DNA sequence: CTGGCCTGTCTTACACAGTGATGCAAATCAAGTGTGAAGCCAGACAAAAACC
DNA sequence: GGTTTTTGTCTGGCTTCACACTTGATTTGCATCACTGTGTAAGACAGGCCAG
DNA sequence: CACAGTGATACAGCCCTTAACAAAA
DNA sequence: GCCTGTCTTA
DNA sequence: TTTTGTTAAGGGCTGTATCACTGTGTAAGACAGGC
């Protein structure tokens, strides 16, 4: 399956949030990511998501 | 016993062998106690003939997941006649007890249905079809095709549903995509090649007799099924036509794709023509265009050849304007009368055609040479109504055998009574002749007597052995010679009408068929004069007169038979009882969609997976 | 495993006239009925289980429920003290069975209703069926292709099962569950019989009789006048002896005196039933009476003793129309449960009082409801 | 010689079984990983138990 | 009584999952729809025994 | 009638199981 | 030198 | 030095090919009304 826009975003923003706070838990890191991304700009994420979606659709 | 005791205990009772096994593993297998014990146990399981548990252990160690694709779930559901409720019970039970989702839920199967049904893939016609919509998302359509239903109009007493003919052709082609690609591969051609494919579509239509379900006072309910069968697909690769697909079982109910289902009488001409005319119109329109459709990523083009051979004589006569079967004009291929056909045995030719028949109706209607009804009827050779479907009437291998055997049986009875020598005979004398023949066949040939003509009596009676048997009851042996030669000519003719490809299987039989039928009729006319009454059957007439022309027209006989659709009714009723909403408008389209799915070659591939 | 005839068991004392073989499964329902051309013509095919063998299979089926119920009552799994099994016995004809002439079928079946175990001198229930009237727990005993009104064939086929049941009525069943031998004794209650089949198997007259009750000796007239003070009187033995009285005519009476003496028992009974009532029929009978009272209170029938058919018909039409207007009640040609359920309300009584002049009669109708 | 009036067929009402479709709520998936909970290991040995 | 077994005891350091948290777009679960045919049984009804 | 289509039943084909060589790798 | 449903079974 | 094939006689599960058996659809003749 292809990842949601938010999901590819999360994979790309893992290193930023990690470098600033190294010991943040998975609950904490994901809570942050979701909160700040939820407050947001995010259209290229949805674009990449749609592209990967139709790419996976083609895959039989 | 080991398995009675607890883990601490079993470890106690096995410690010695555990140490020996650890030694063996470290010295030979690099310390993999897990793998060595697994292999020991698997091979022990195989030793006690308990392969099932060993294979299940193998699959759980490999971790290979068991999940049926929704398309396979649909294949099973369709092919075992499970309703949604019954499938749901089985699904939820297997999922609850194995914890794993082996079968897929019902919505997944509905979605997988959408792919296999008309109206899913896109396509184009070049040039666009005349009077046919270009929309590609059409599925089930109302079979009345907008037929007026107000109280003023003619009363509409039938429910019908159909597909759009082009759309159904697209769905069928996409269904057989894998077979087309595999057929090109098996012919040493390329998967990606797109050169023009040609599709020979066999058209069919029959009534399904009674369909009623009843609790007596049985109100009958008849049905008509309009179908098509992809017979072969070829590709032009040179000045050569390579056969990339050929339907293996052309008379099976498996490949007889339902195109229109209607609850109406095949003898009800007004409704028959109102329901079928739109289909015929789409069929005509497609005769003048090329279909482009994407398969395996490559657009392909398809040219179609519709051949209406799935019509029994009654329906042929009805849709082609001819008279009812009791007419003097017995053949639907030529203008012969019963008398003419009985005196002239072999020399007739295929002269009727849809155009001629349209013409003759117009002659009948306008009476241009101001003739009496007998003279007019003679002029138009019995075409007294306007034809409305172009058909290609044929004969099945069965009726050739049947007609020949009926004639030989009558000849046997008369040769036992020496009618060649005695003209007259009472009813008692002929009855005793027949009793003699039936007793003697039961005695020496183990042949049960039958009160009604049938196929396998013909098959078992048309043998030289039976001729020796009956010759044991004939005085003169010149008549022995005559009978042996007549049966020899029969046996020289039979391979042509029975074989699947007579051009390849018995080329000498096909080449000499016409000469042999001439000699056959000449032997009947010289040494069997008594069996002439001015009567003959269409089956015998077609066998002696039209077999070579029909072969040259179609390549074969036995494959355009009338044999299979006797299962259809059963199929229909089943779907109506167990897989259909109980409402007149919906039940019909549920029967249609289930019948479509039942014919798809995709799912049949899943249902023959073991081979 | 799941069919009768698999597990072993014992009856102490051995059942009277019943084989002791325990490996018996499906057996011919004709039970050796003669079929020669000389004998009576046998037009039926039937198959059955031996009644005890079926009881065994049914208990073993519910073994898990019995043990878990014993646990749930804070009792020990291994206890074996006498279990008492209550068994609802049932019979009905199944109408037309034909696949297409009518082909009728009778089904004789049973239901395990309750299993109690004895600890000290309390009878603690270990199991009881949650859905007693479900098709799911109605264990089939004998299936036959015959008319339930074909008395000769019915008796011929069902008498061997009744013999076996009679035999089990005085014996104990020893049966191994979870390794421990347990002991069961049974109570048979033939309550699953609709009225026509009750009357047929208990020797009574057909439903149109004056003897309207299968619990008591009342006549239609008596029950109409007395109405409430009646008691359950009839029993299978009283009916066998009333048949013998009819048969022997000991006091040399005329046919009417004799019929009054035996209170309808003109035929010999051959099944002991427990005739009951359906909650549905209670509602329906009450609702029919209330419907008639409503239409007559609308027409005020006390003031019109000689009212004609058409006047009462217009009374009924008035009530139908107003009930459709106020309670949205479609008028009915025949009575059913949903009608009774919607009509037997206090608000319906208010709606019908809206058509009754005298309010003193409103009081009475409302108290009745 | 003709009723009323006590009886087995007839005639539809009527509940409802169960069809494939539908529609909305609620799991579910997918990623990251650091935990905590959990059965197991080894060896000298003694309880609570059945076998001669 | 001796001679055979089951089943415990004491640690930790191990390995292998489940849970933790978020978002939102799929996928499942489940009850429901509209709808007639069919069985069942509540009716009506002609019918024939028998008396004025 | 022929044949479809039921549950029961008979028959054939399945991969092995003993030792040893040994062919491919 | 009839036509054409209905019916009977095989 | 490490993987598989192989021989021969022969022993159980499993898969499918029938059994027997009747209902049933289709159609092949028989037959009778066109008062
Ligand atoms: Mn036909
Ligand atoms: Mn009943
Ligand atoms: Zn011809
Ligand atoms: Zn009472």
């Amino acid at each position: 399956r292809p990842p949601s826009a938010f999901f590819l975003f999360c994979s790309e923003y893992r290193p930023k949030i990690k470098g600033e706070h190294p010991g943040l838990s998975i609950g904490d890191v994901a809570k942050k990511l979701g909160e700040m991304w939820n407050n947001t700009d995010k259209q290229p994420y949805e674009k990449k998501a749609a592209k990967l979606k139709e790419k996976y659709e083609k895959d039989i | 016993h080991l398995l009675s005791l607890t883990r601490r205990a079993q470890k106690h009772r096995l410690r010695e062998l555990k140490i020996q096994v650890k030694e063996f593993a470290d010295k030979e297998e690099g310390g993999d106690v897990k793998a060595v014990c697994l292999t020991l146990f698997l091979l022990a399981l195989r030793a006690r003939n308990e392969h099932r548990q060993a294979d299940e252990l193998e699959a759980i160690m490999q971790g290979r997941g068991s999940g049926l694709q929704p398309a396979v779930c649909l294949a099973i559901r369709v092919n075992t006649f499970l309703s949604c409720s019954q499938y749901h019970k089985m699904y939820r039970t297997v999922k609850a007890i194995t914890g794993r989702q082996i079968f897929q839920p019902l919505h997944a199967l509905r979605n997988a249905e959408k792919v296999l049904l008309p109206g899913y893939h896109p396509f184009e016609w070049q040039p666009p079809l005349k009077n046919v919509s270009s929309r590609t998302d059409v599925g089930i359509i109302d079979g009345l095709s907008g037929l007026a239903s107000s109280v003023d109009e003619y009363p509409v007493d039938t429910i019908a549903k159909r597909f759009r003919y082009d759309s159904a052709l697209v769905s069928a082609l996409m269904d057989m995509e894998e077979d087309i690609l595999e057929g090109m591969r098996s012919q040493d051609l390329d998967d990606y090649l797109n050169g023009p494919f040609t599709v020979v579509v066999k058209e069919s239509c029959d009534g399904m007799g009674d369909v009623s379900e009843k609790h007596g006072p049985a109100v009958p309910e008849k049905a008509v099924r309009f179908s098509f069968t992809v017979m072969r697909i070829t590709i032009e690769h040179g000045s050569q036509n390579v056969k990339v697909f050929e339907e293996p079982k052309p008379n099976s109910e498996l490949c007889c794709k339902p195109l229109c289902l209607m609850l109406a009488d095949e003898s009800d001409h007004e409704t028959l023509t109102a329901i079928l005319s739109p289909l015929i119109a789409e069929r005509e329109a497609m005769k003048s265009s090329e279909l482009t459709l994407e398969m395996g990523g490559i657009p392909r083009t398809f040219k179609f050849i519709f051949r209406g051979t799935g019509y029994d004589e009654k329906l042929v006569r009805e849709v082609e304007g001819l008279e009812a079967s009791g007419s003097v004009y017995i053949c639907t291929l030529c203008d012969t009368t019963r008398l003419e056909a009985s005196q002239n045995l072999v020399f007739h030719s295929i002269t009727r055609s849809h155009a001629e028949n349209l013409q003759r109706y117009e002659v009948w209607r306008s009476n241009p040479y101001h003739e009496s009804v007998e003279e007019l009827r003679d002029r138009v050779k019995g075409v007294s109504a306007k034809p409305f479907i172009e058909t290609v009437p044929s004969i099945d291998a069965l009726h050739c055998d049947i007609g020949n055997a009926a004639e030989f049986y009558k000849i046997f009875q008369l040769e036992i009574g020496e009618v060649y020598k005695h003209p007259n005979a009472s009813k008692e004398e002929r009855k005793r002749w027949q009793a003699t023949l039936d007793k003697h066949l039961r005695k020496r040939m183990n042949l049960k007597p039958i009160m009604r003509m049938n196929g396998n009596f013909a098959r078992k009676l048309m043998t030289q052995e039976t001729v020796d048997a009956v010759c044991e009851l004939i005085p003169s042996e010149e008549r022995h010679e005559a009978l042996r030669e007549l049966m020899d000519l029969y046996l020289k003719m039979k391979p042509v009408w029975r074989s699947s490809c007579p051009a390849k299987e018995c080329p000498e039989s096909l080449c000499q068929y016409s000469f042999n039928s001439q000699r056959f009729a000449e032997l009947l006319s010289t040494k069997f004069k008594y069996r002439y009454e001015g009567k003959i059957t269409n089956y015998f007439h077609k066998t002696l007169a039209h077999v070579p022309e029909i072969i040259e027209r179609d390549g074969s006989i036995g494959a355009w038979a009338s044999e299979g659709n006797q299962s259809g009714n059963k199929l229909f009723r089943r779907f109506r009882k167990m897989n259909a909403r109980q409402s007149k408008c919906y039940e019909m389209e549920d029967v249609l969609k289930h019948h479509w799915l039942y014919t798809s070659k995709y799912l049949q591939k899943f249902m023959n997976a073991h081979n």
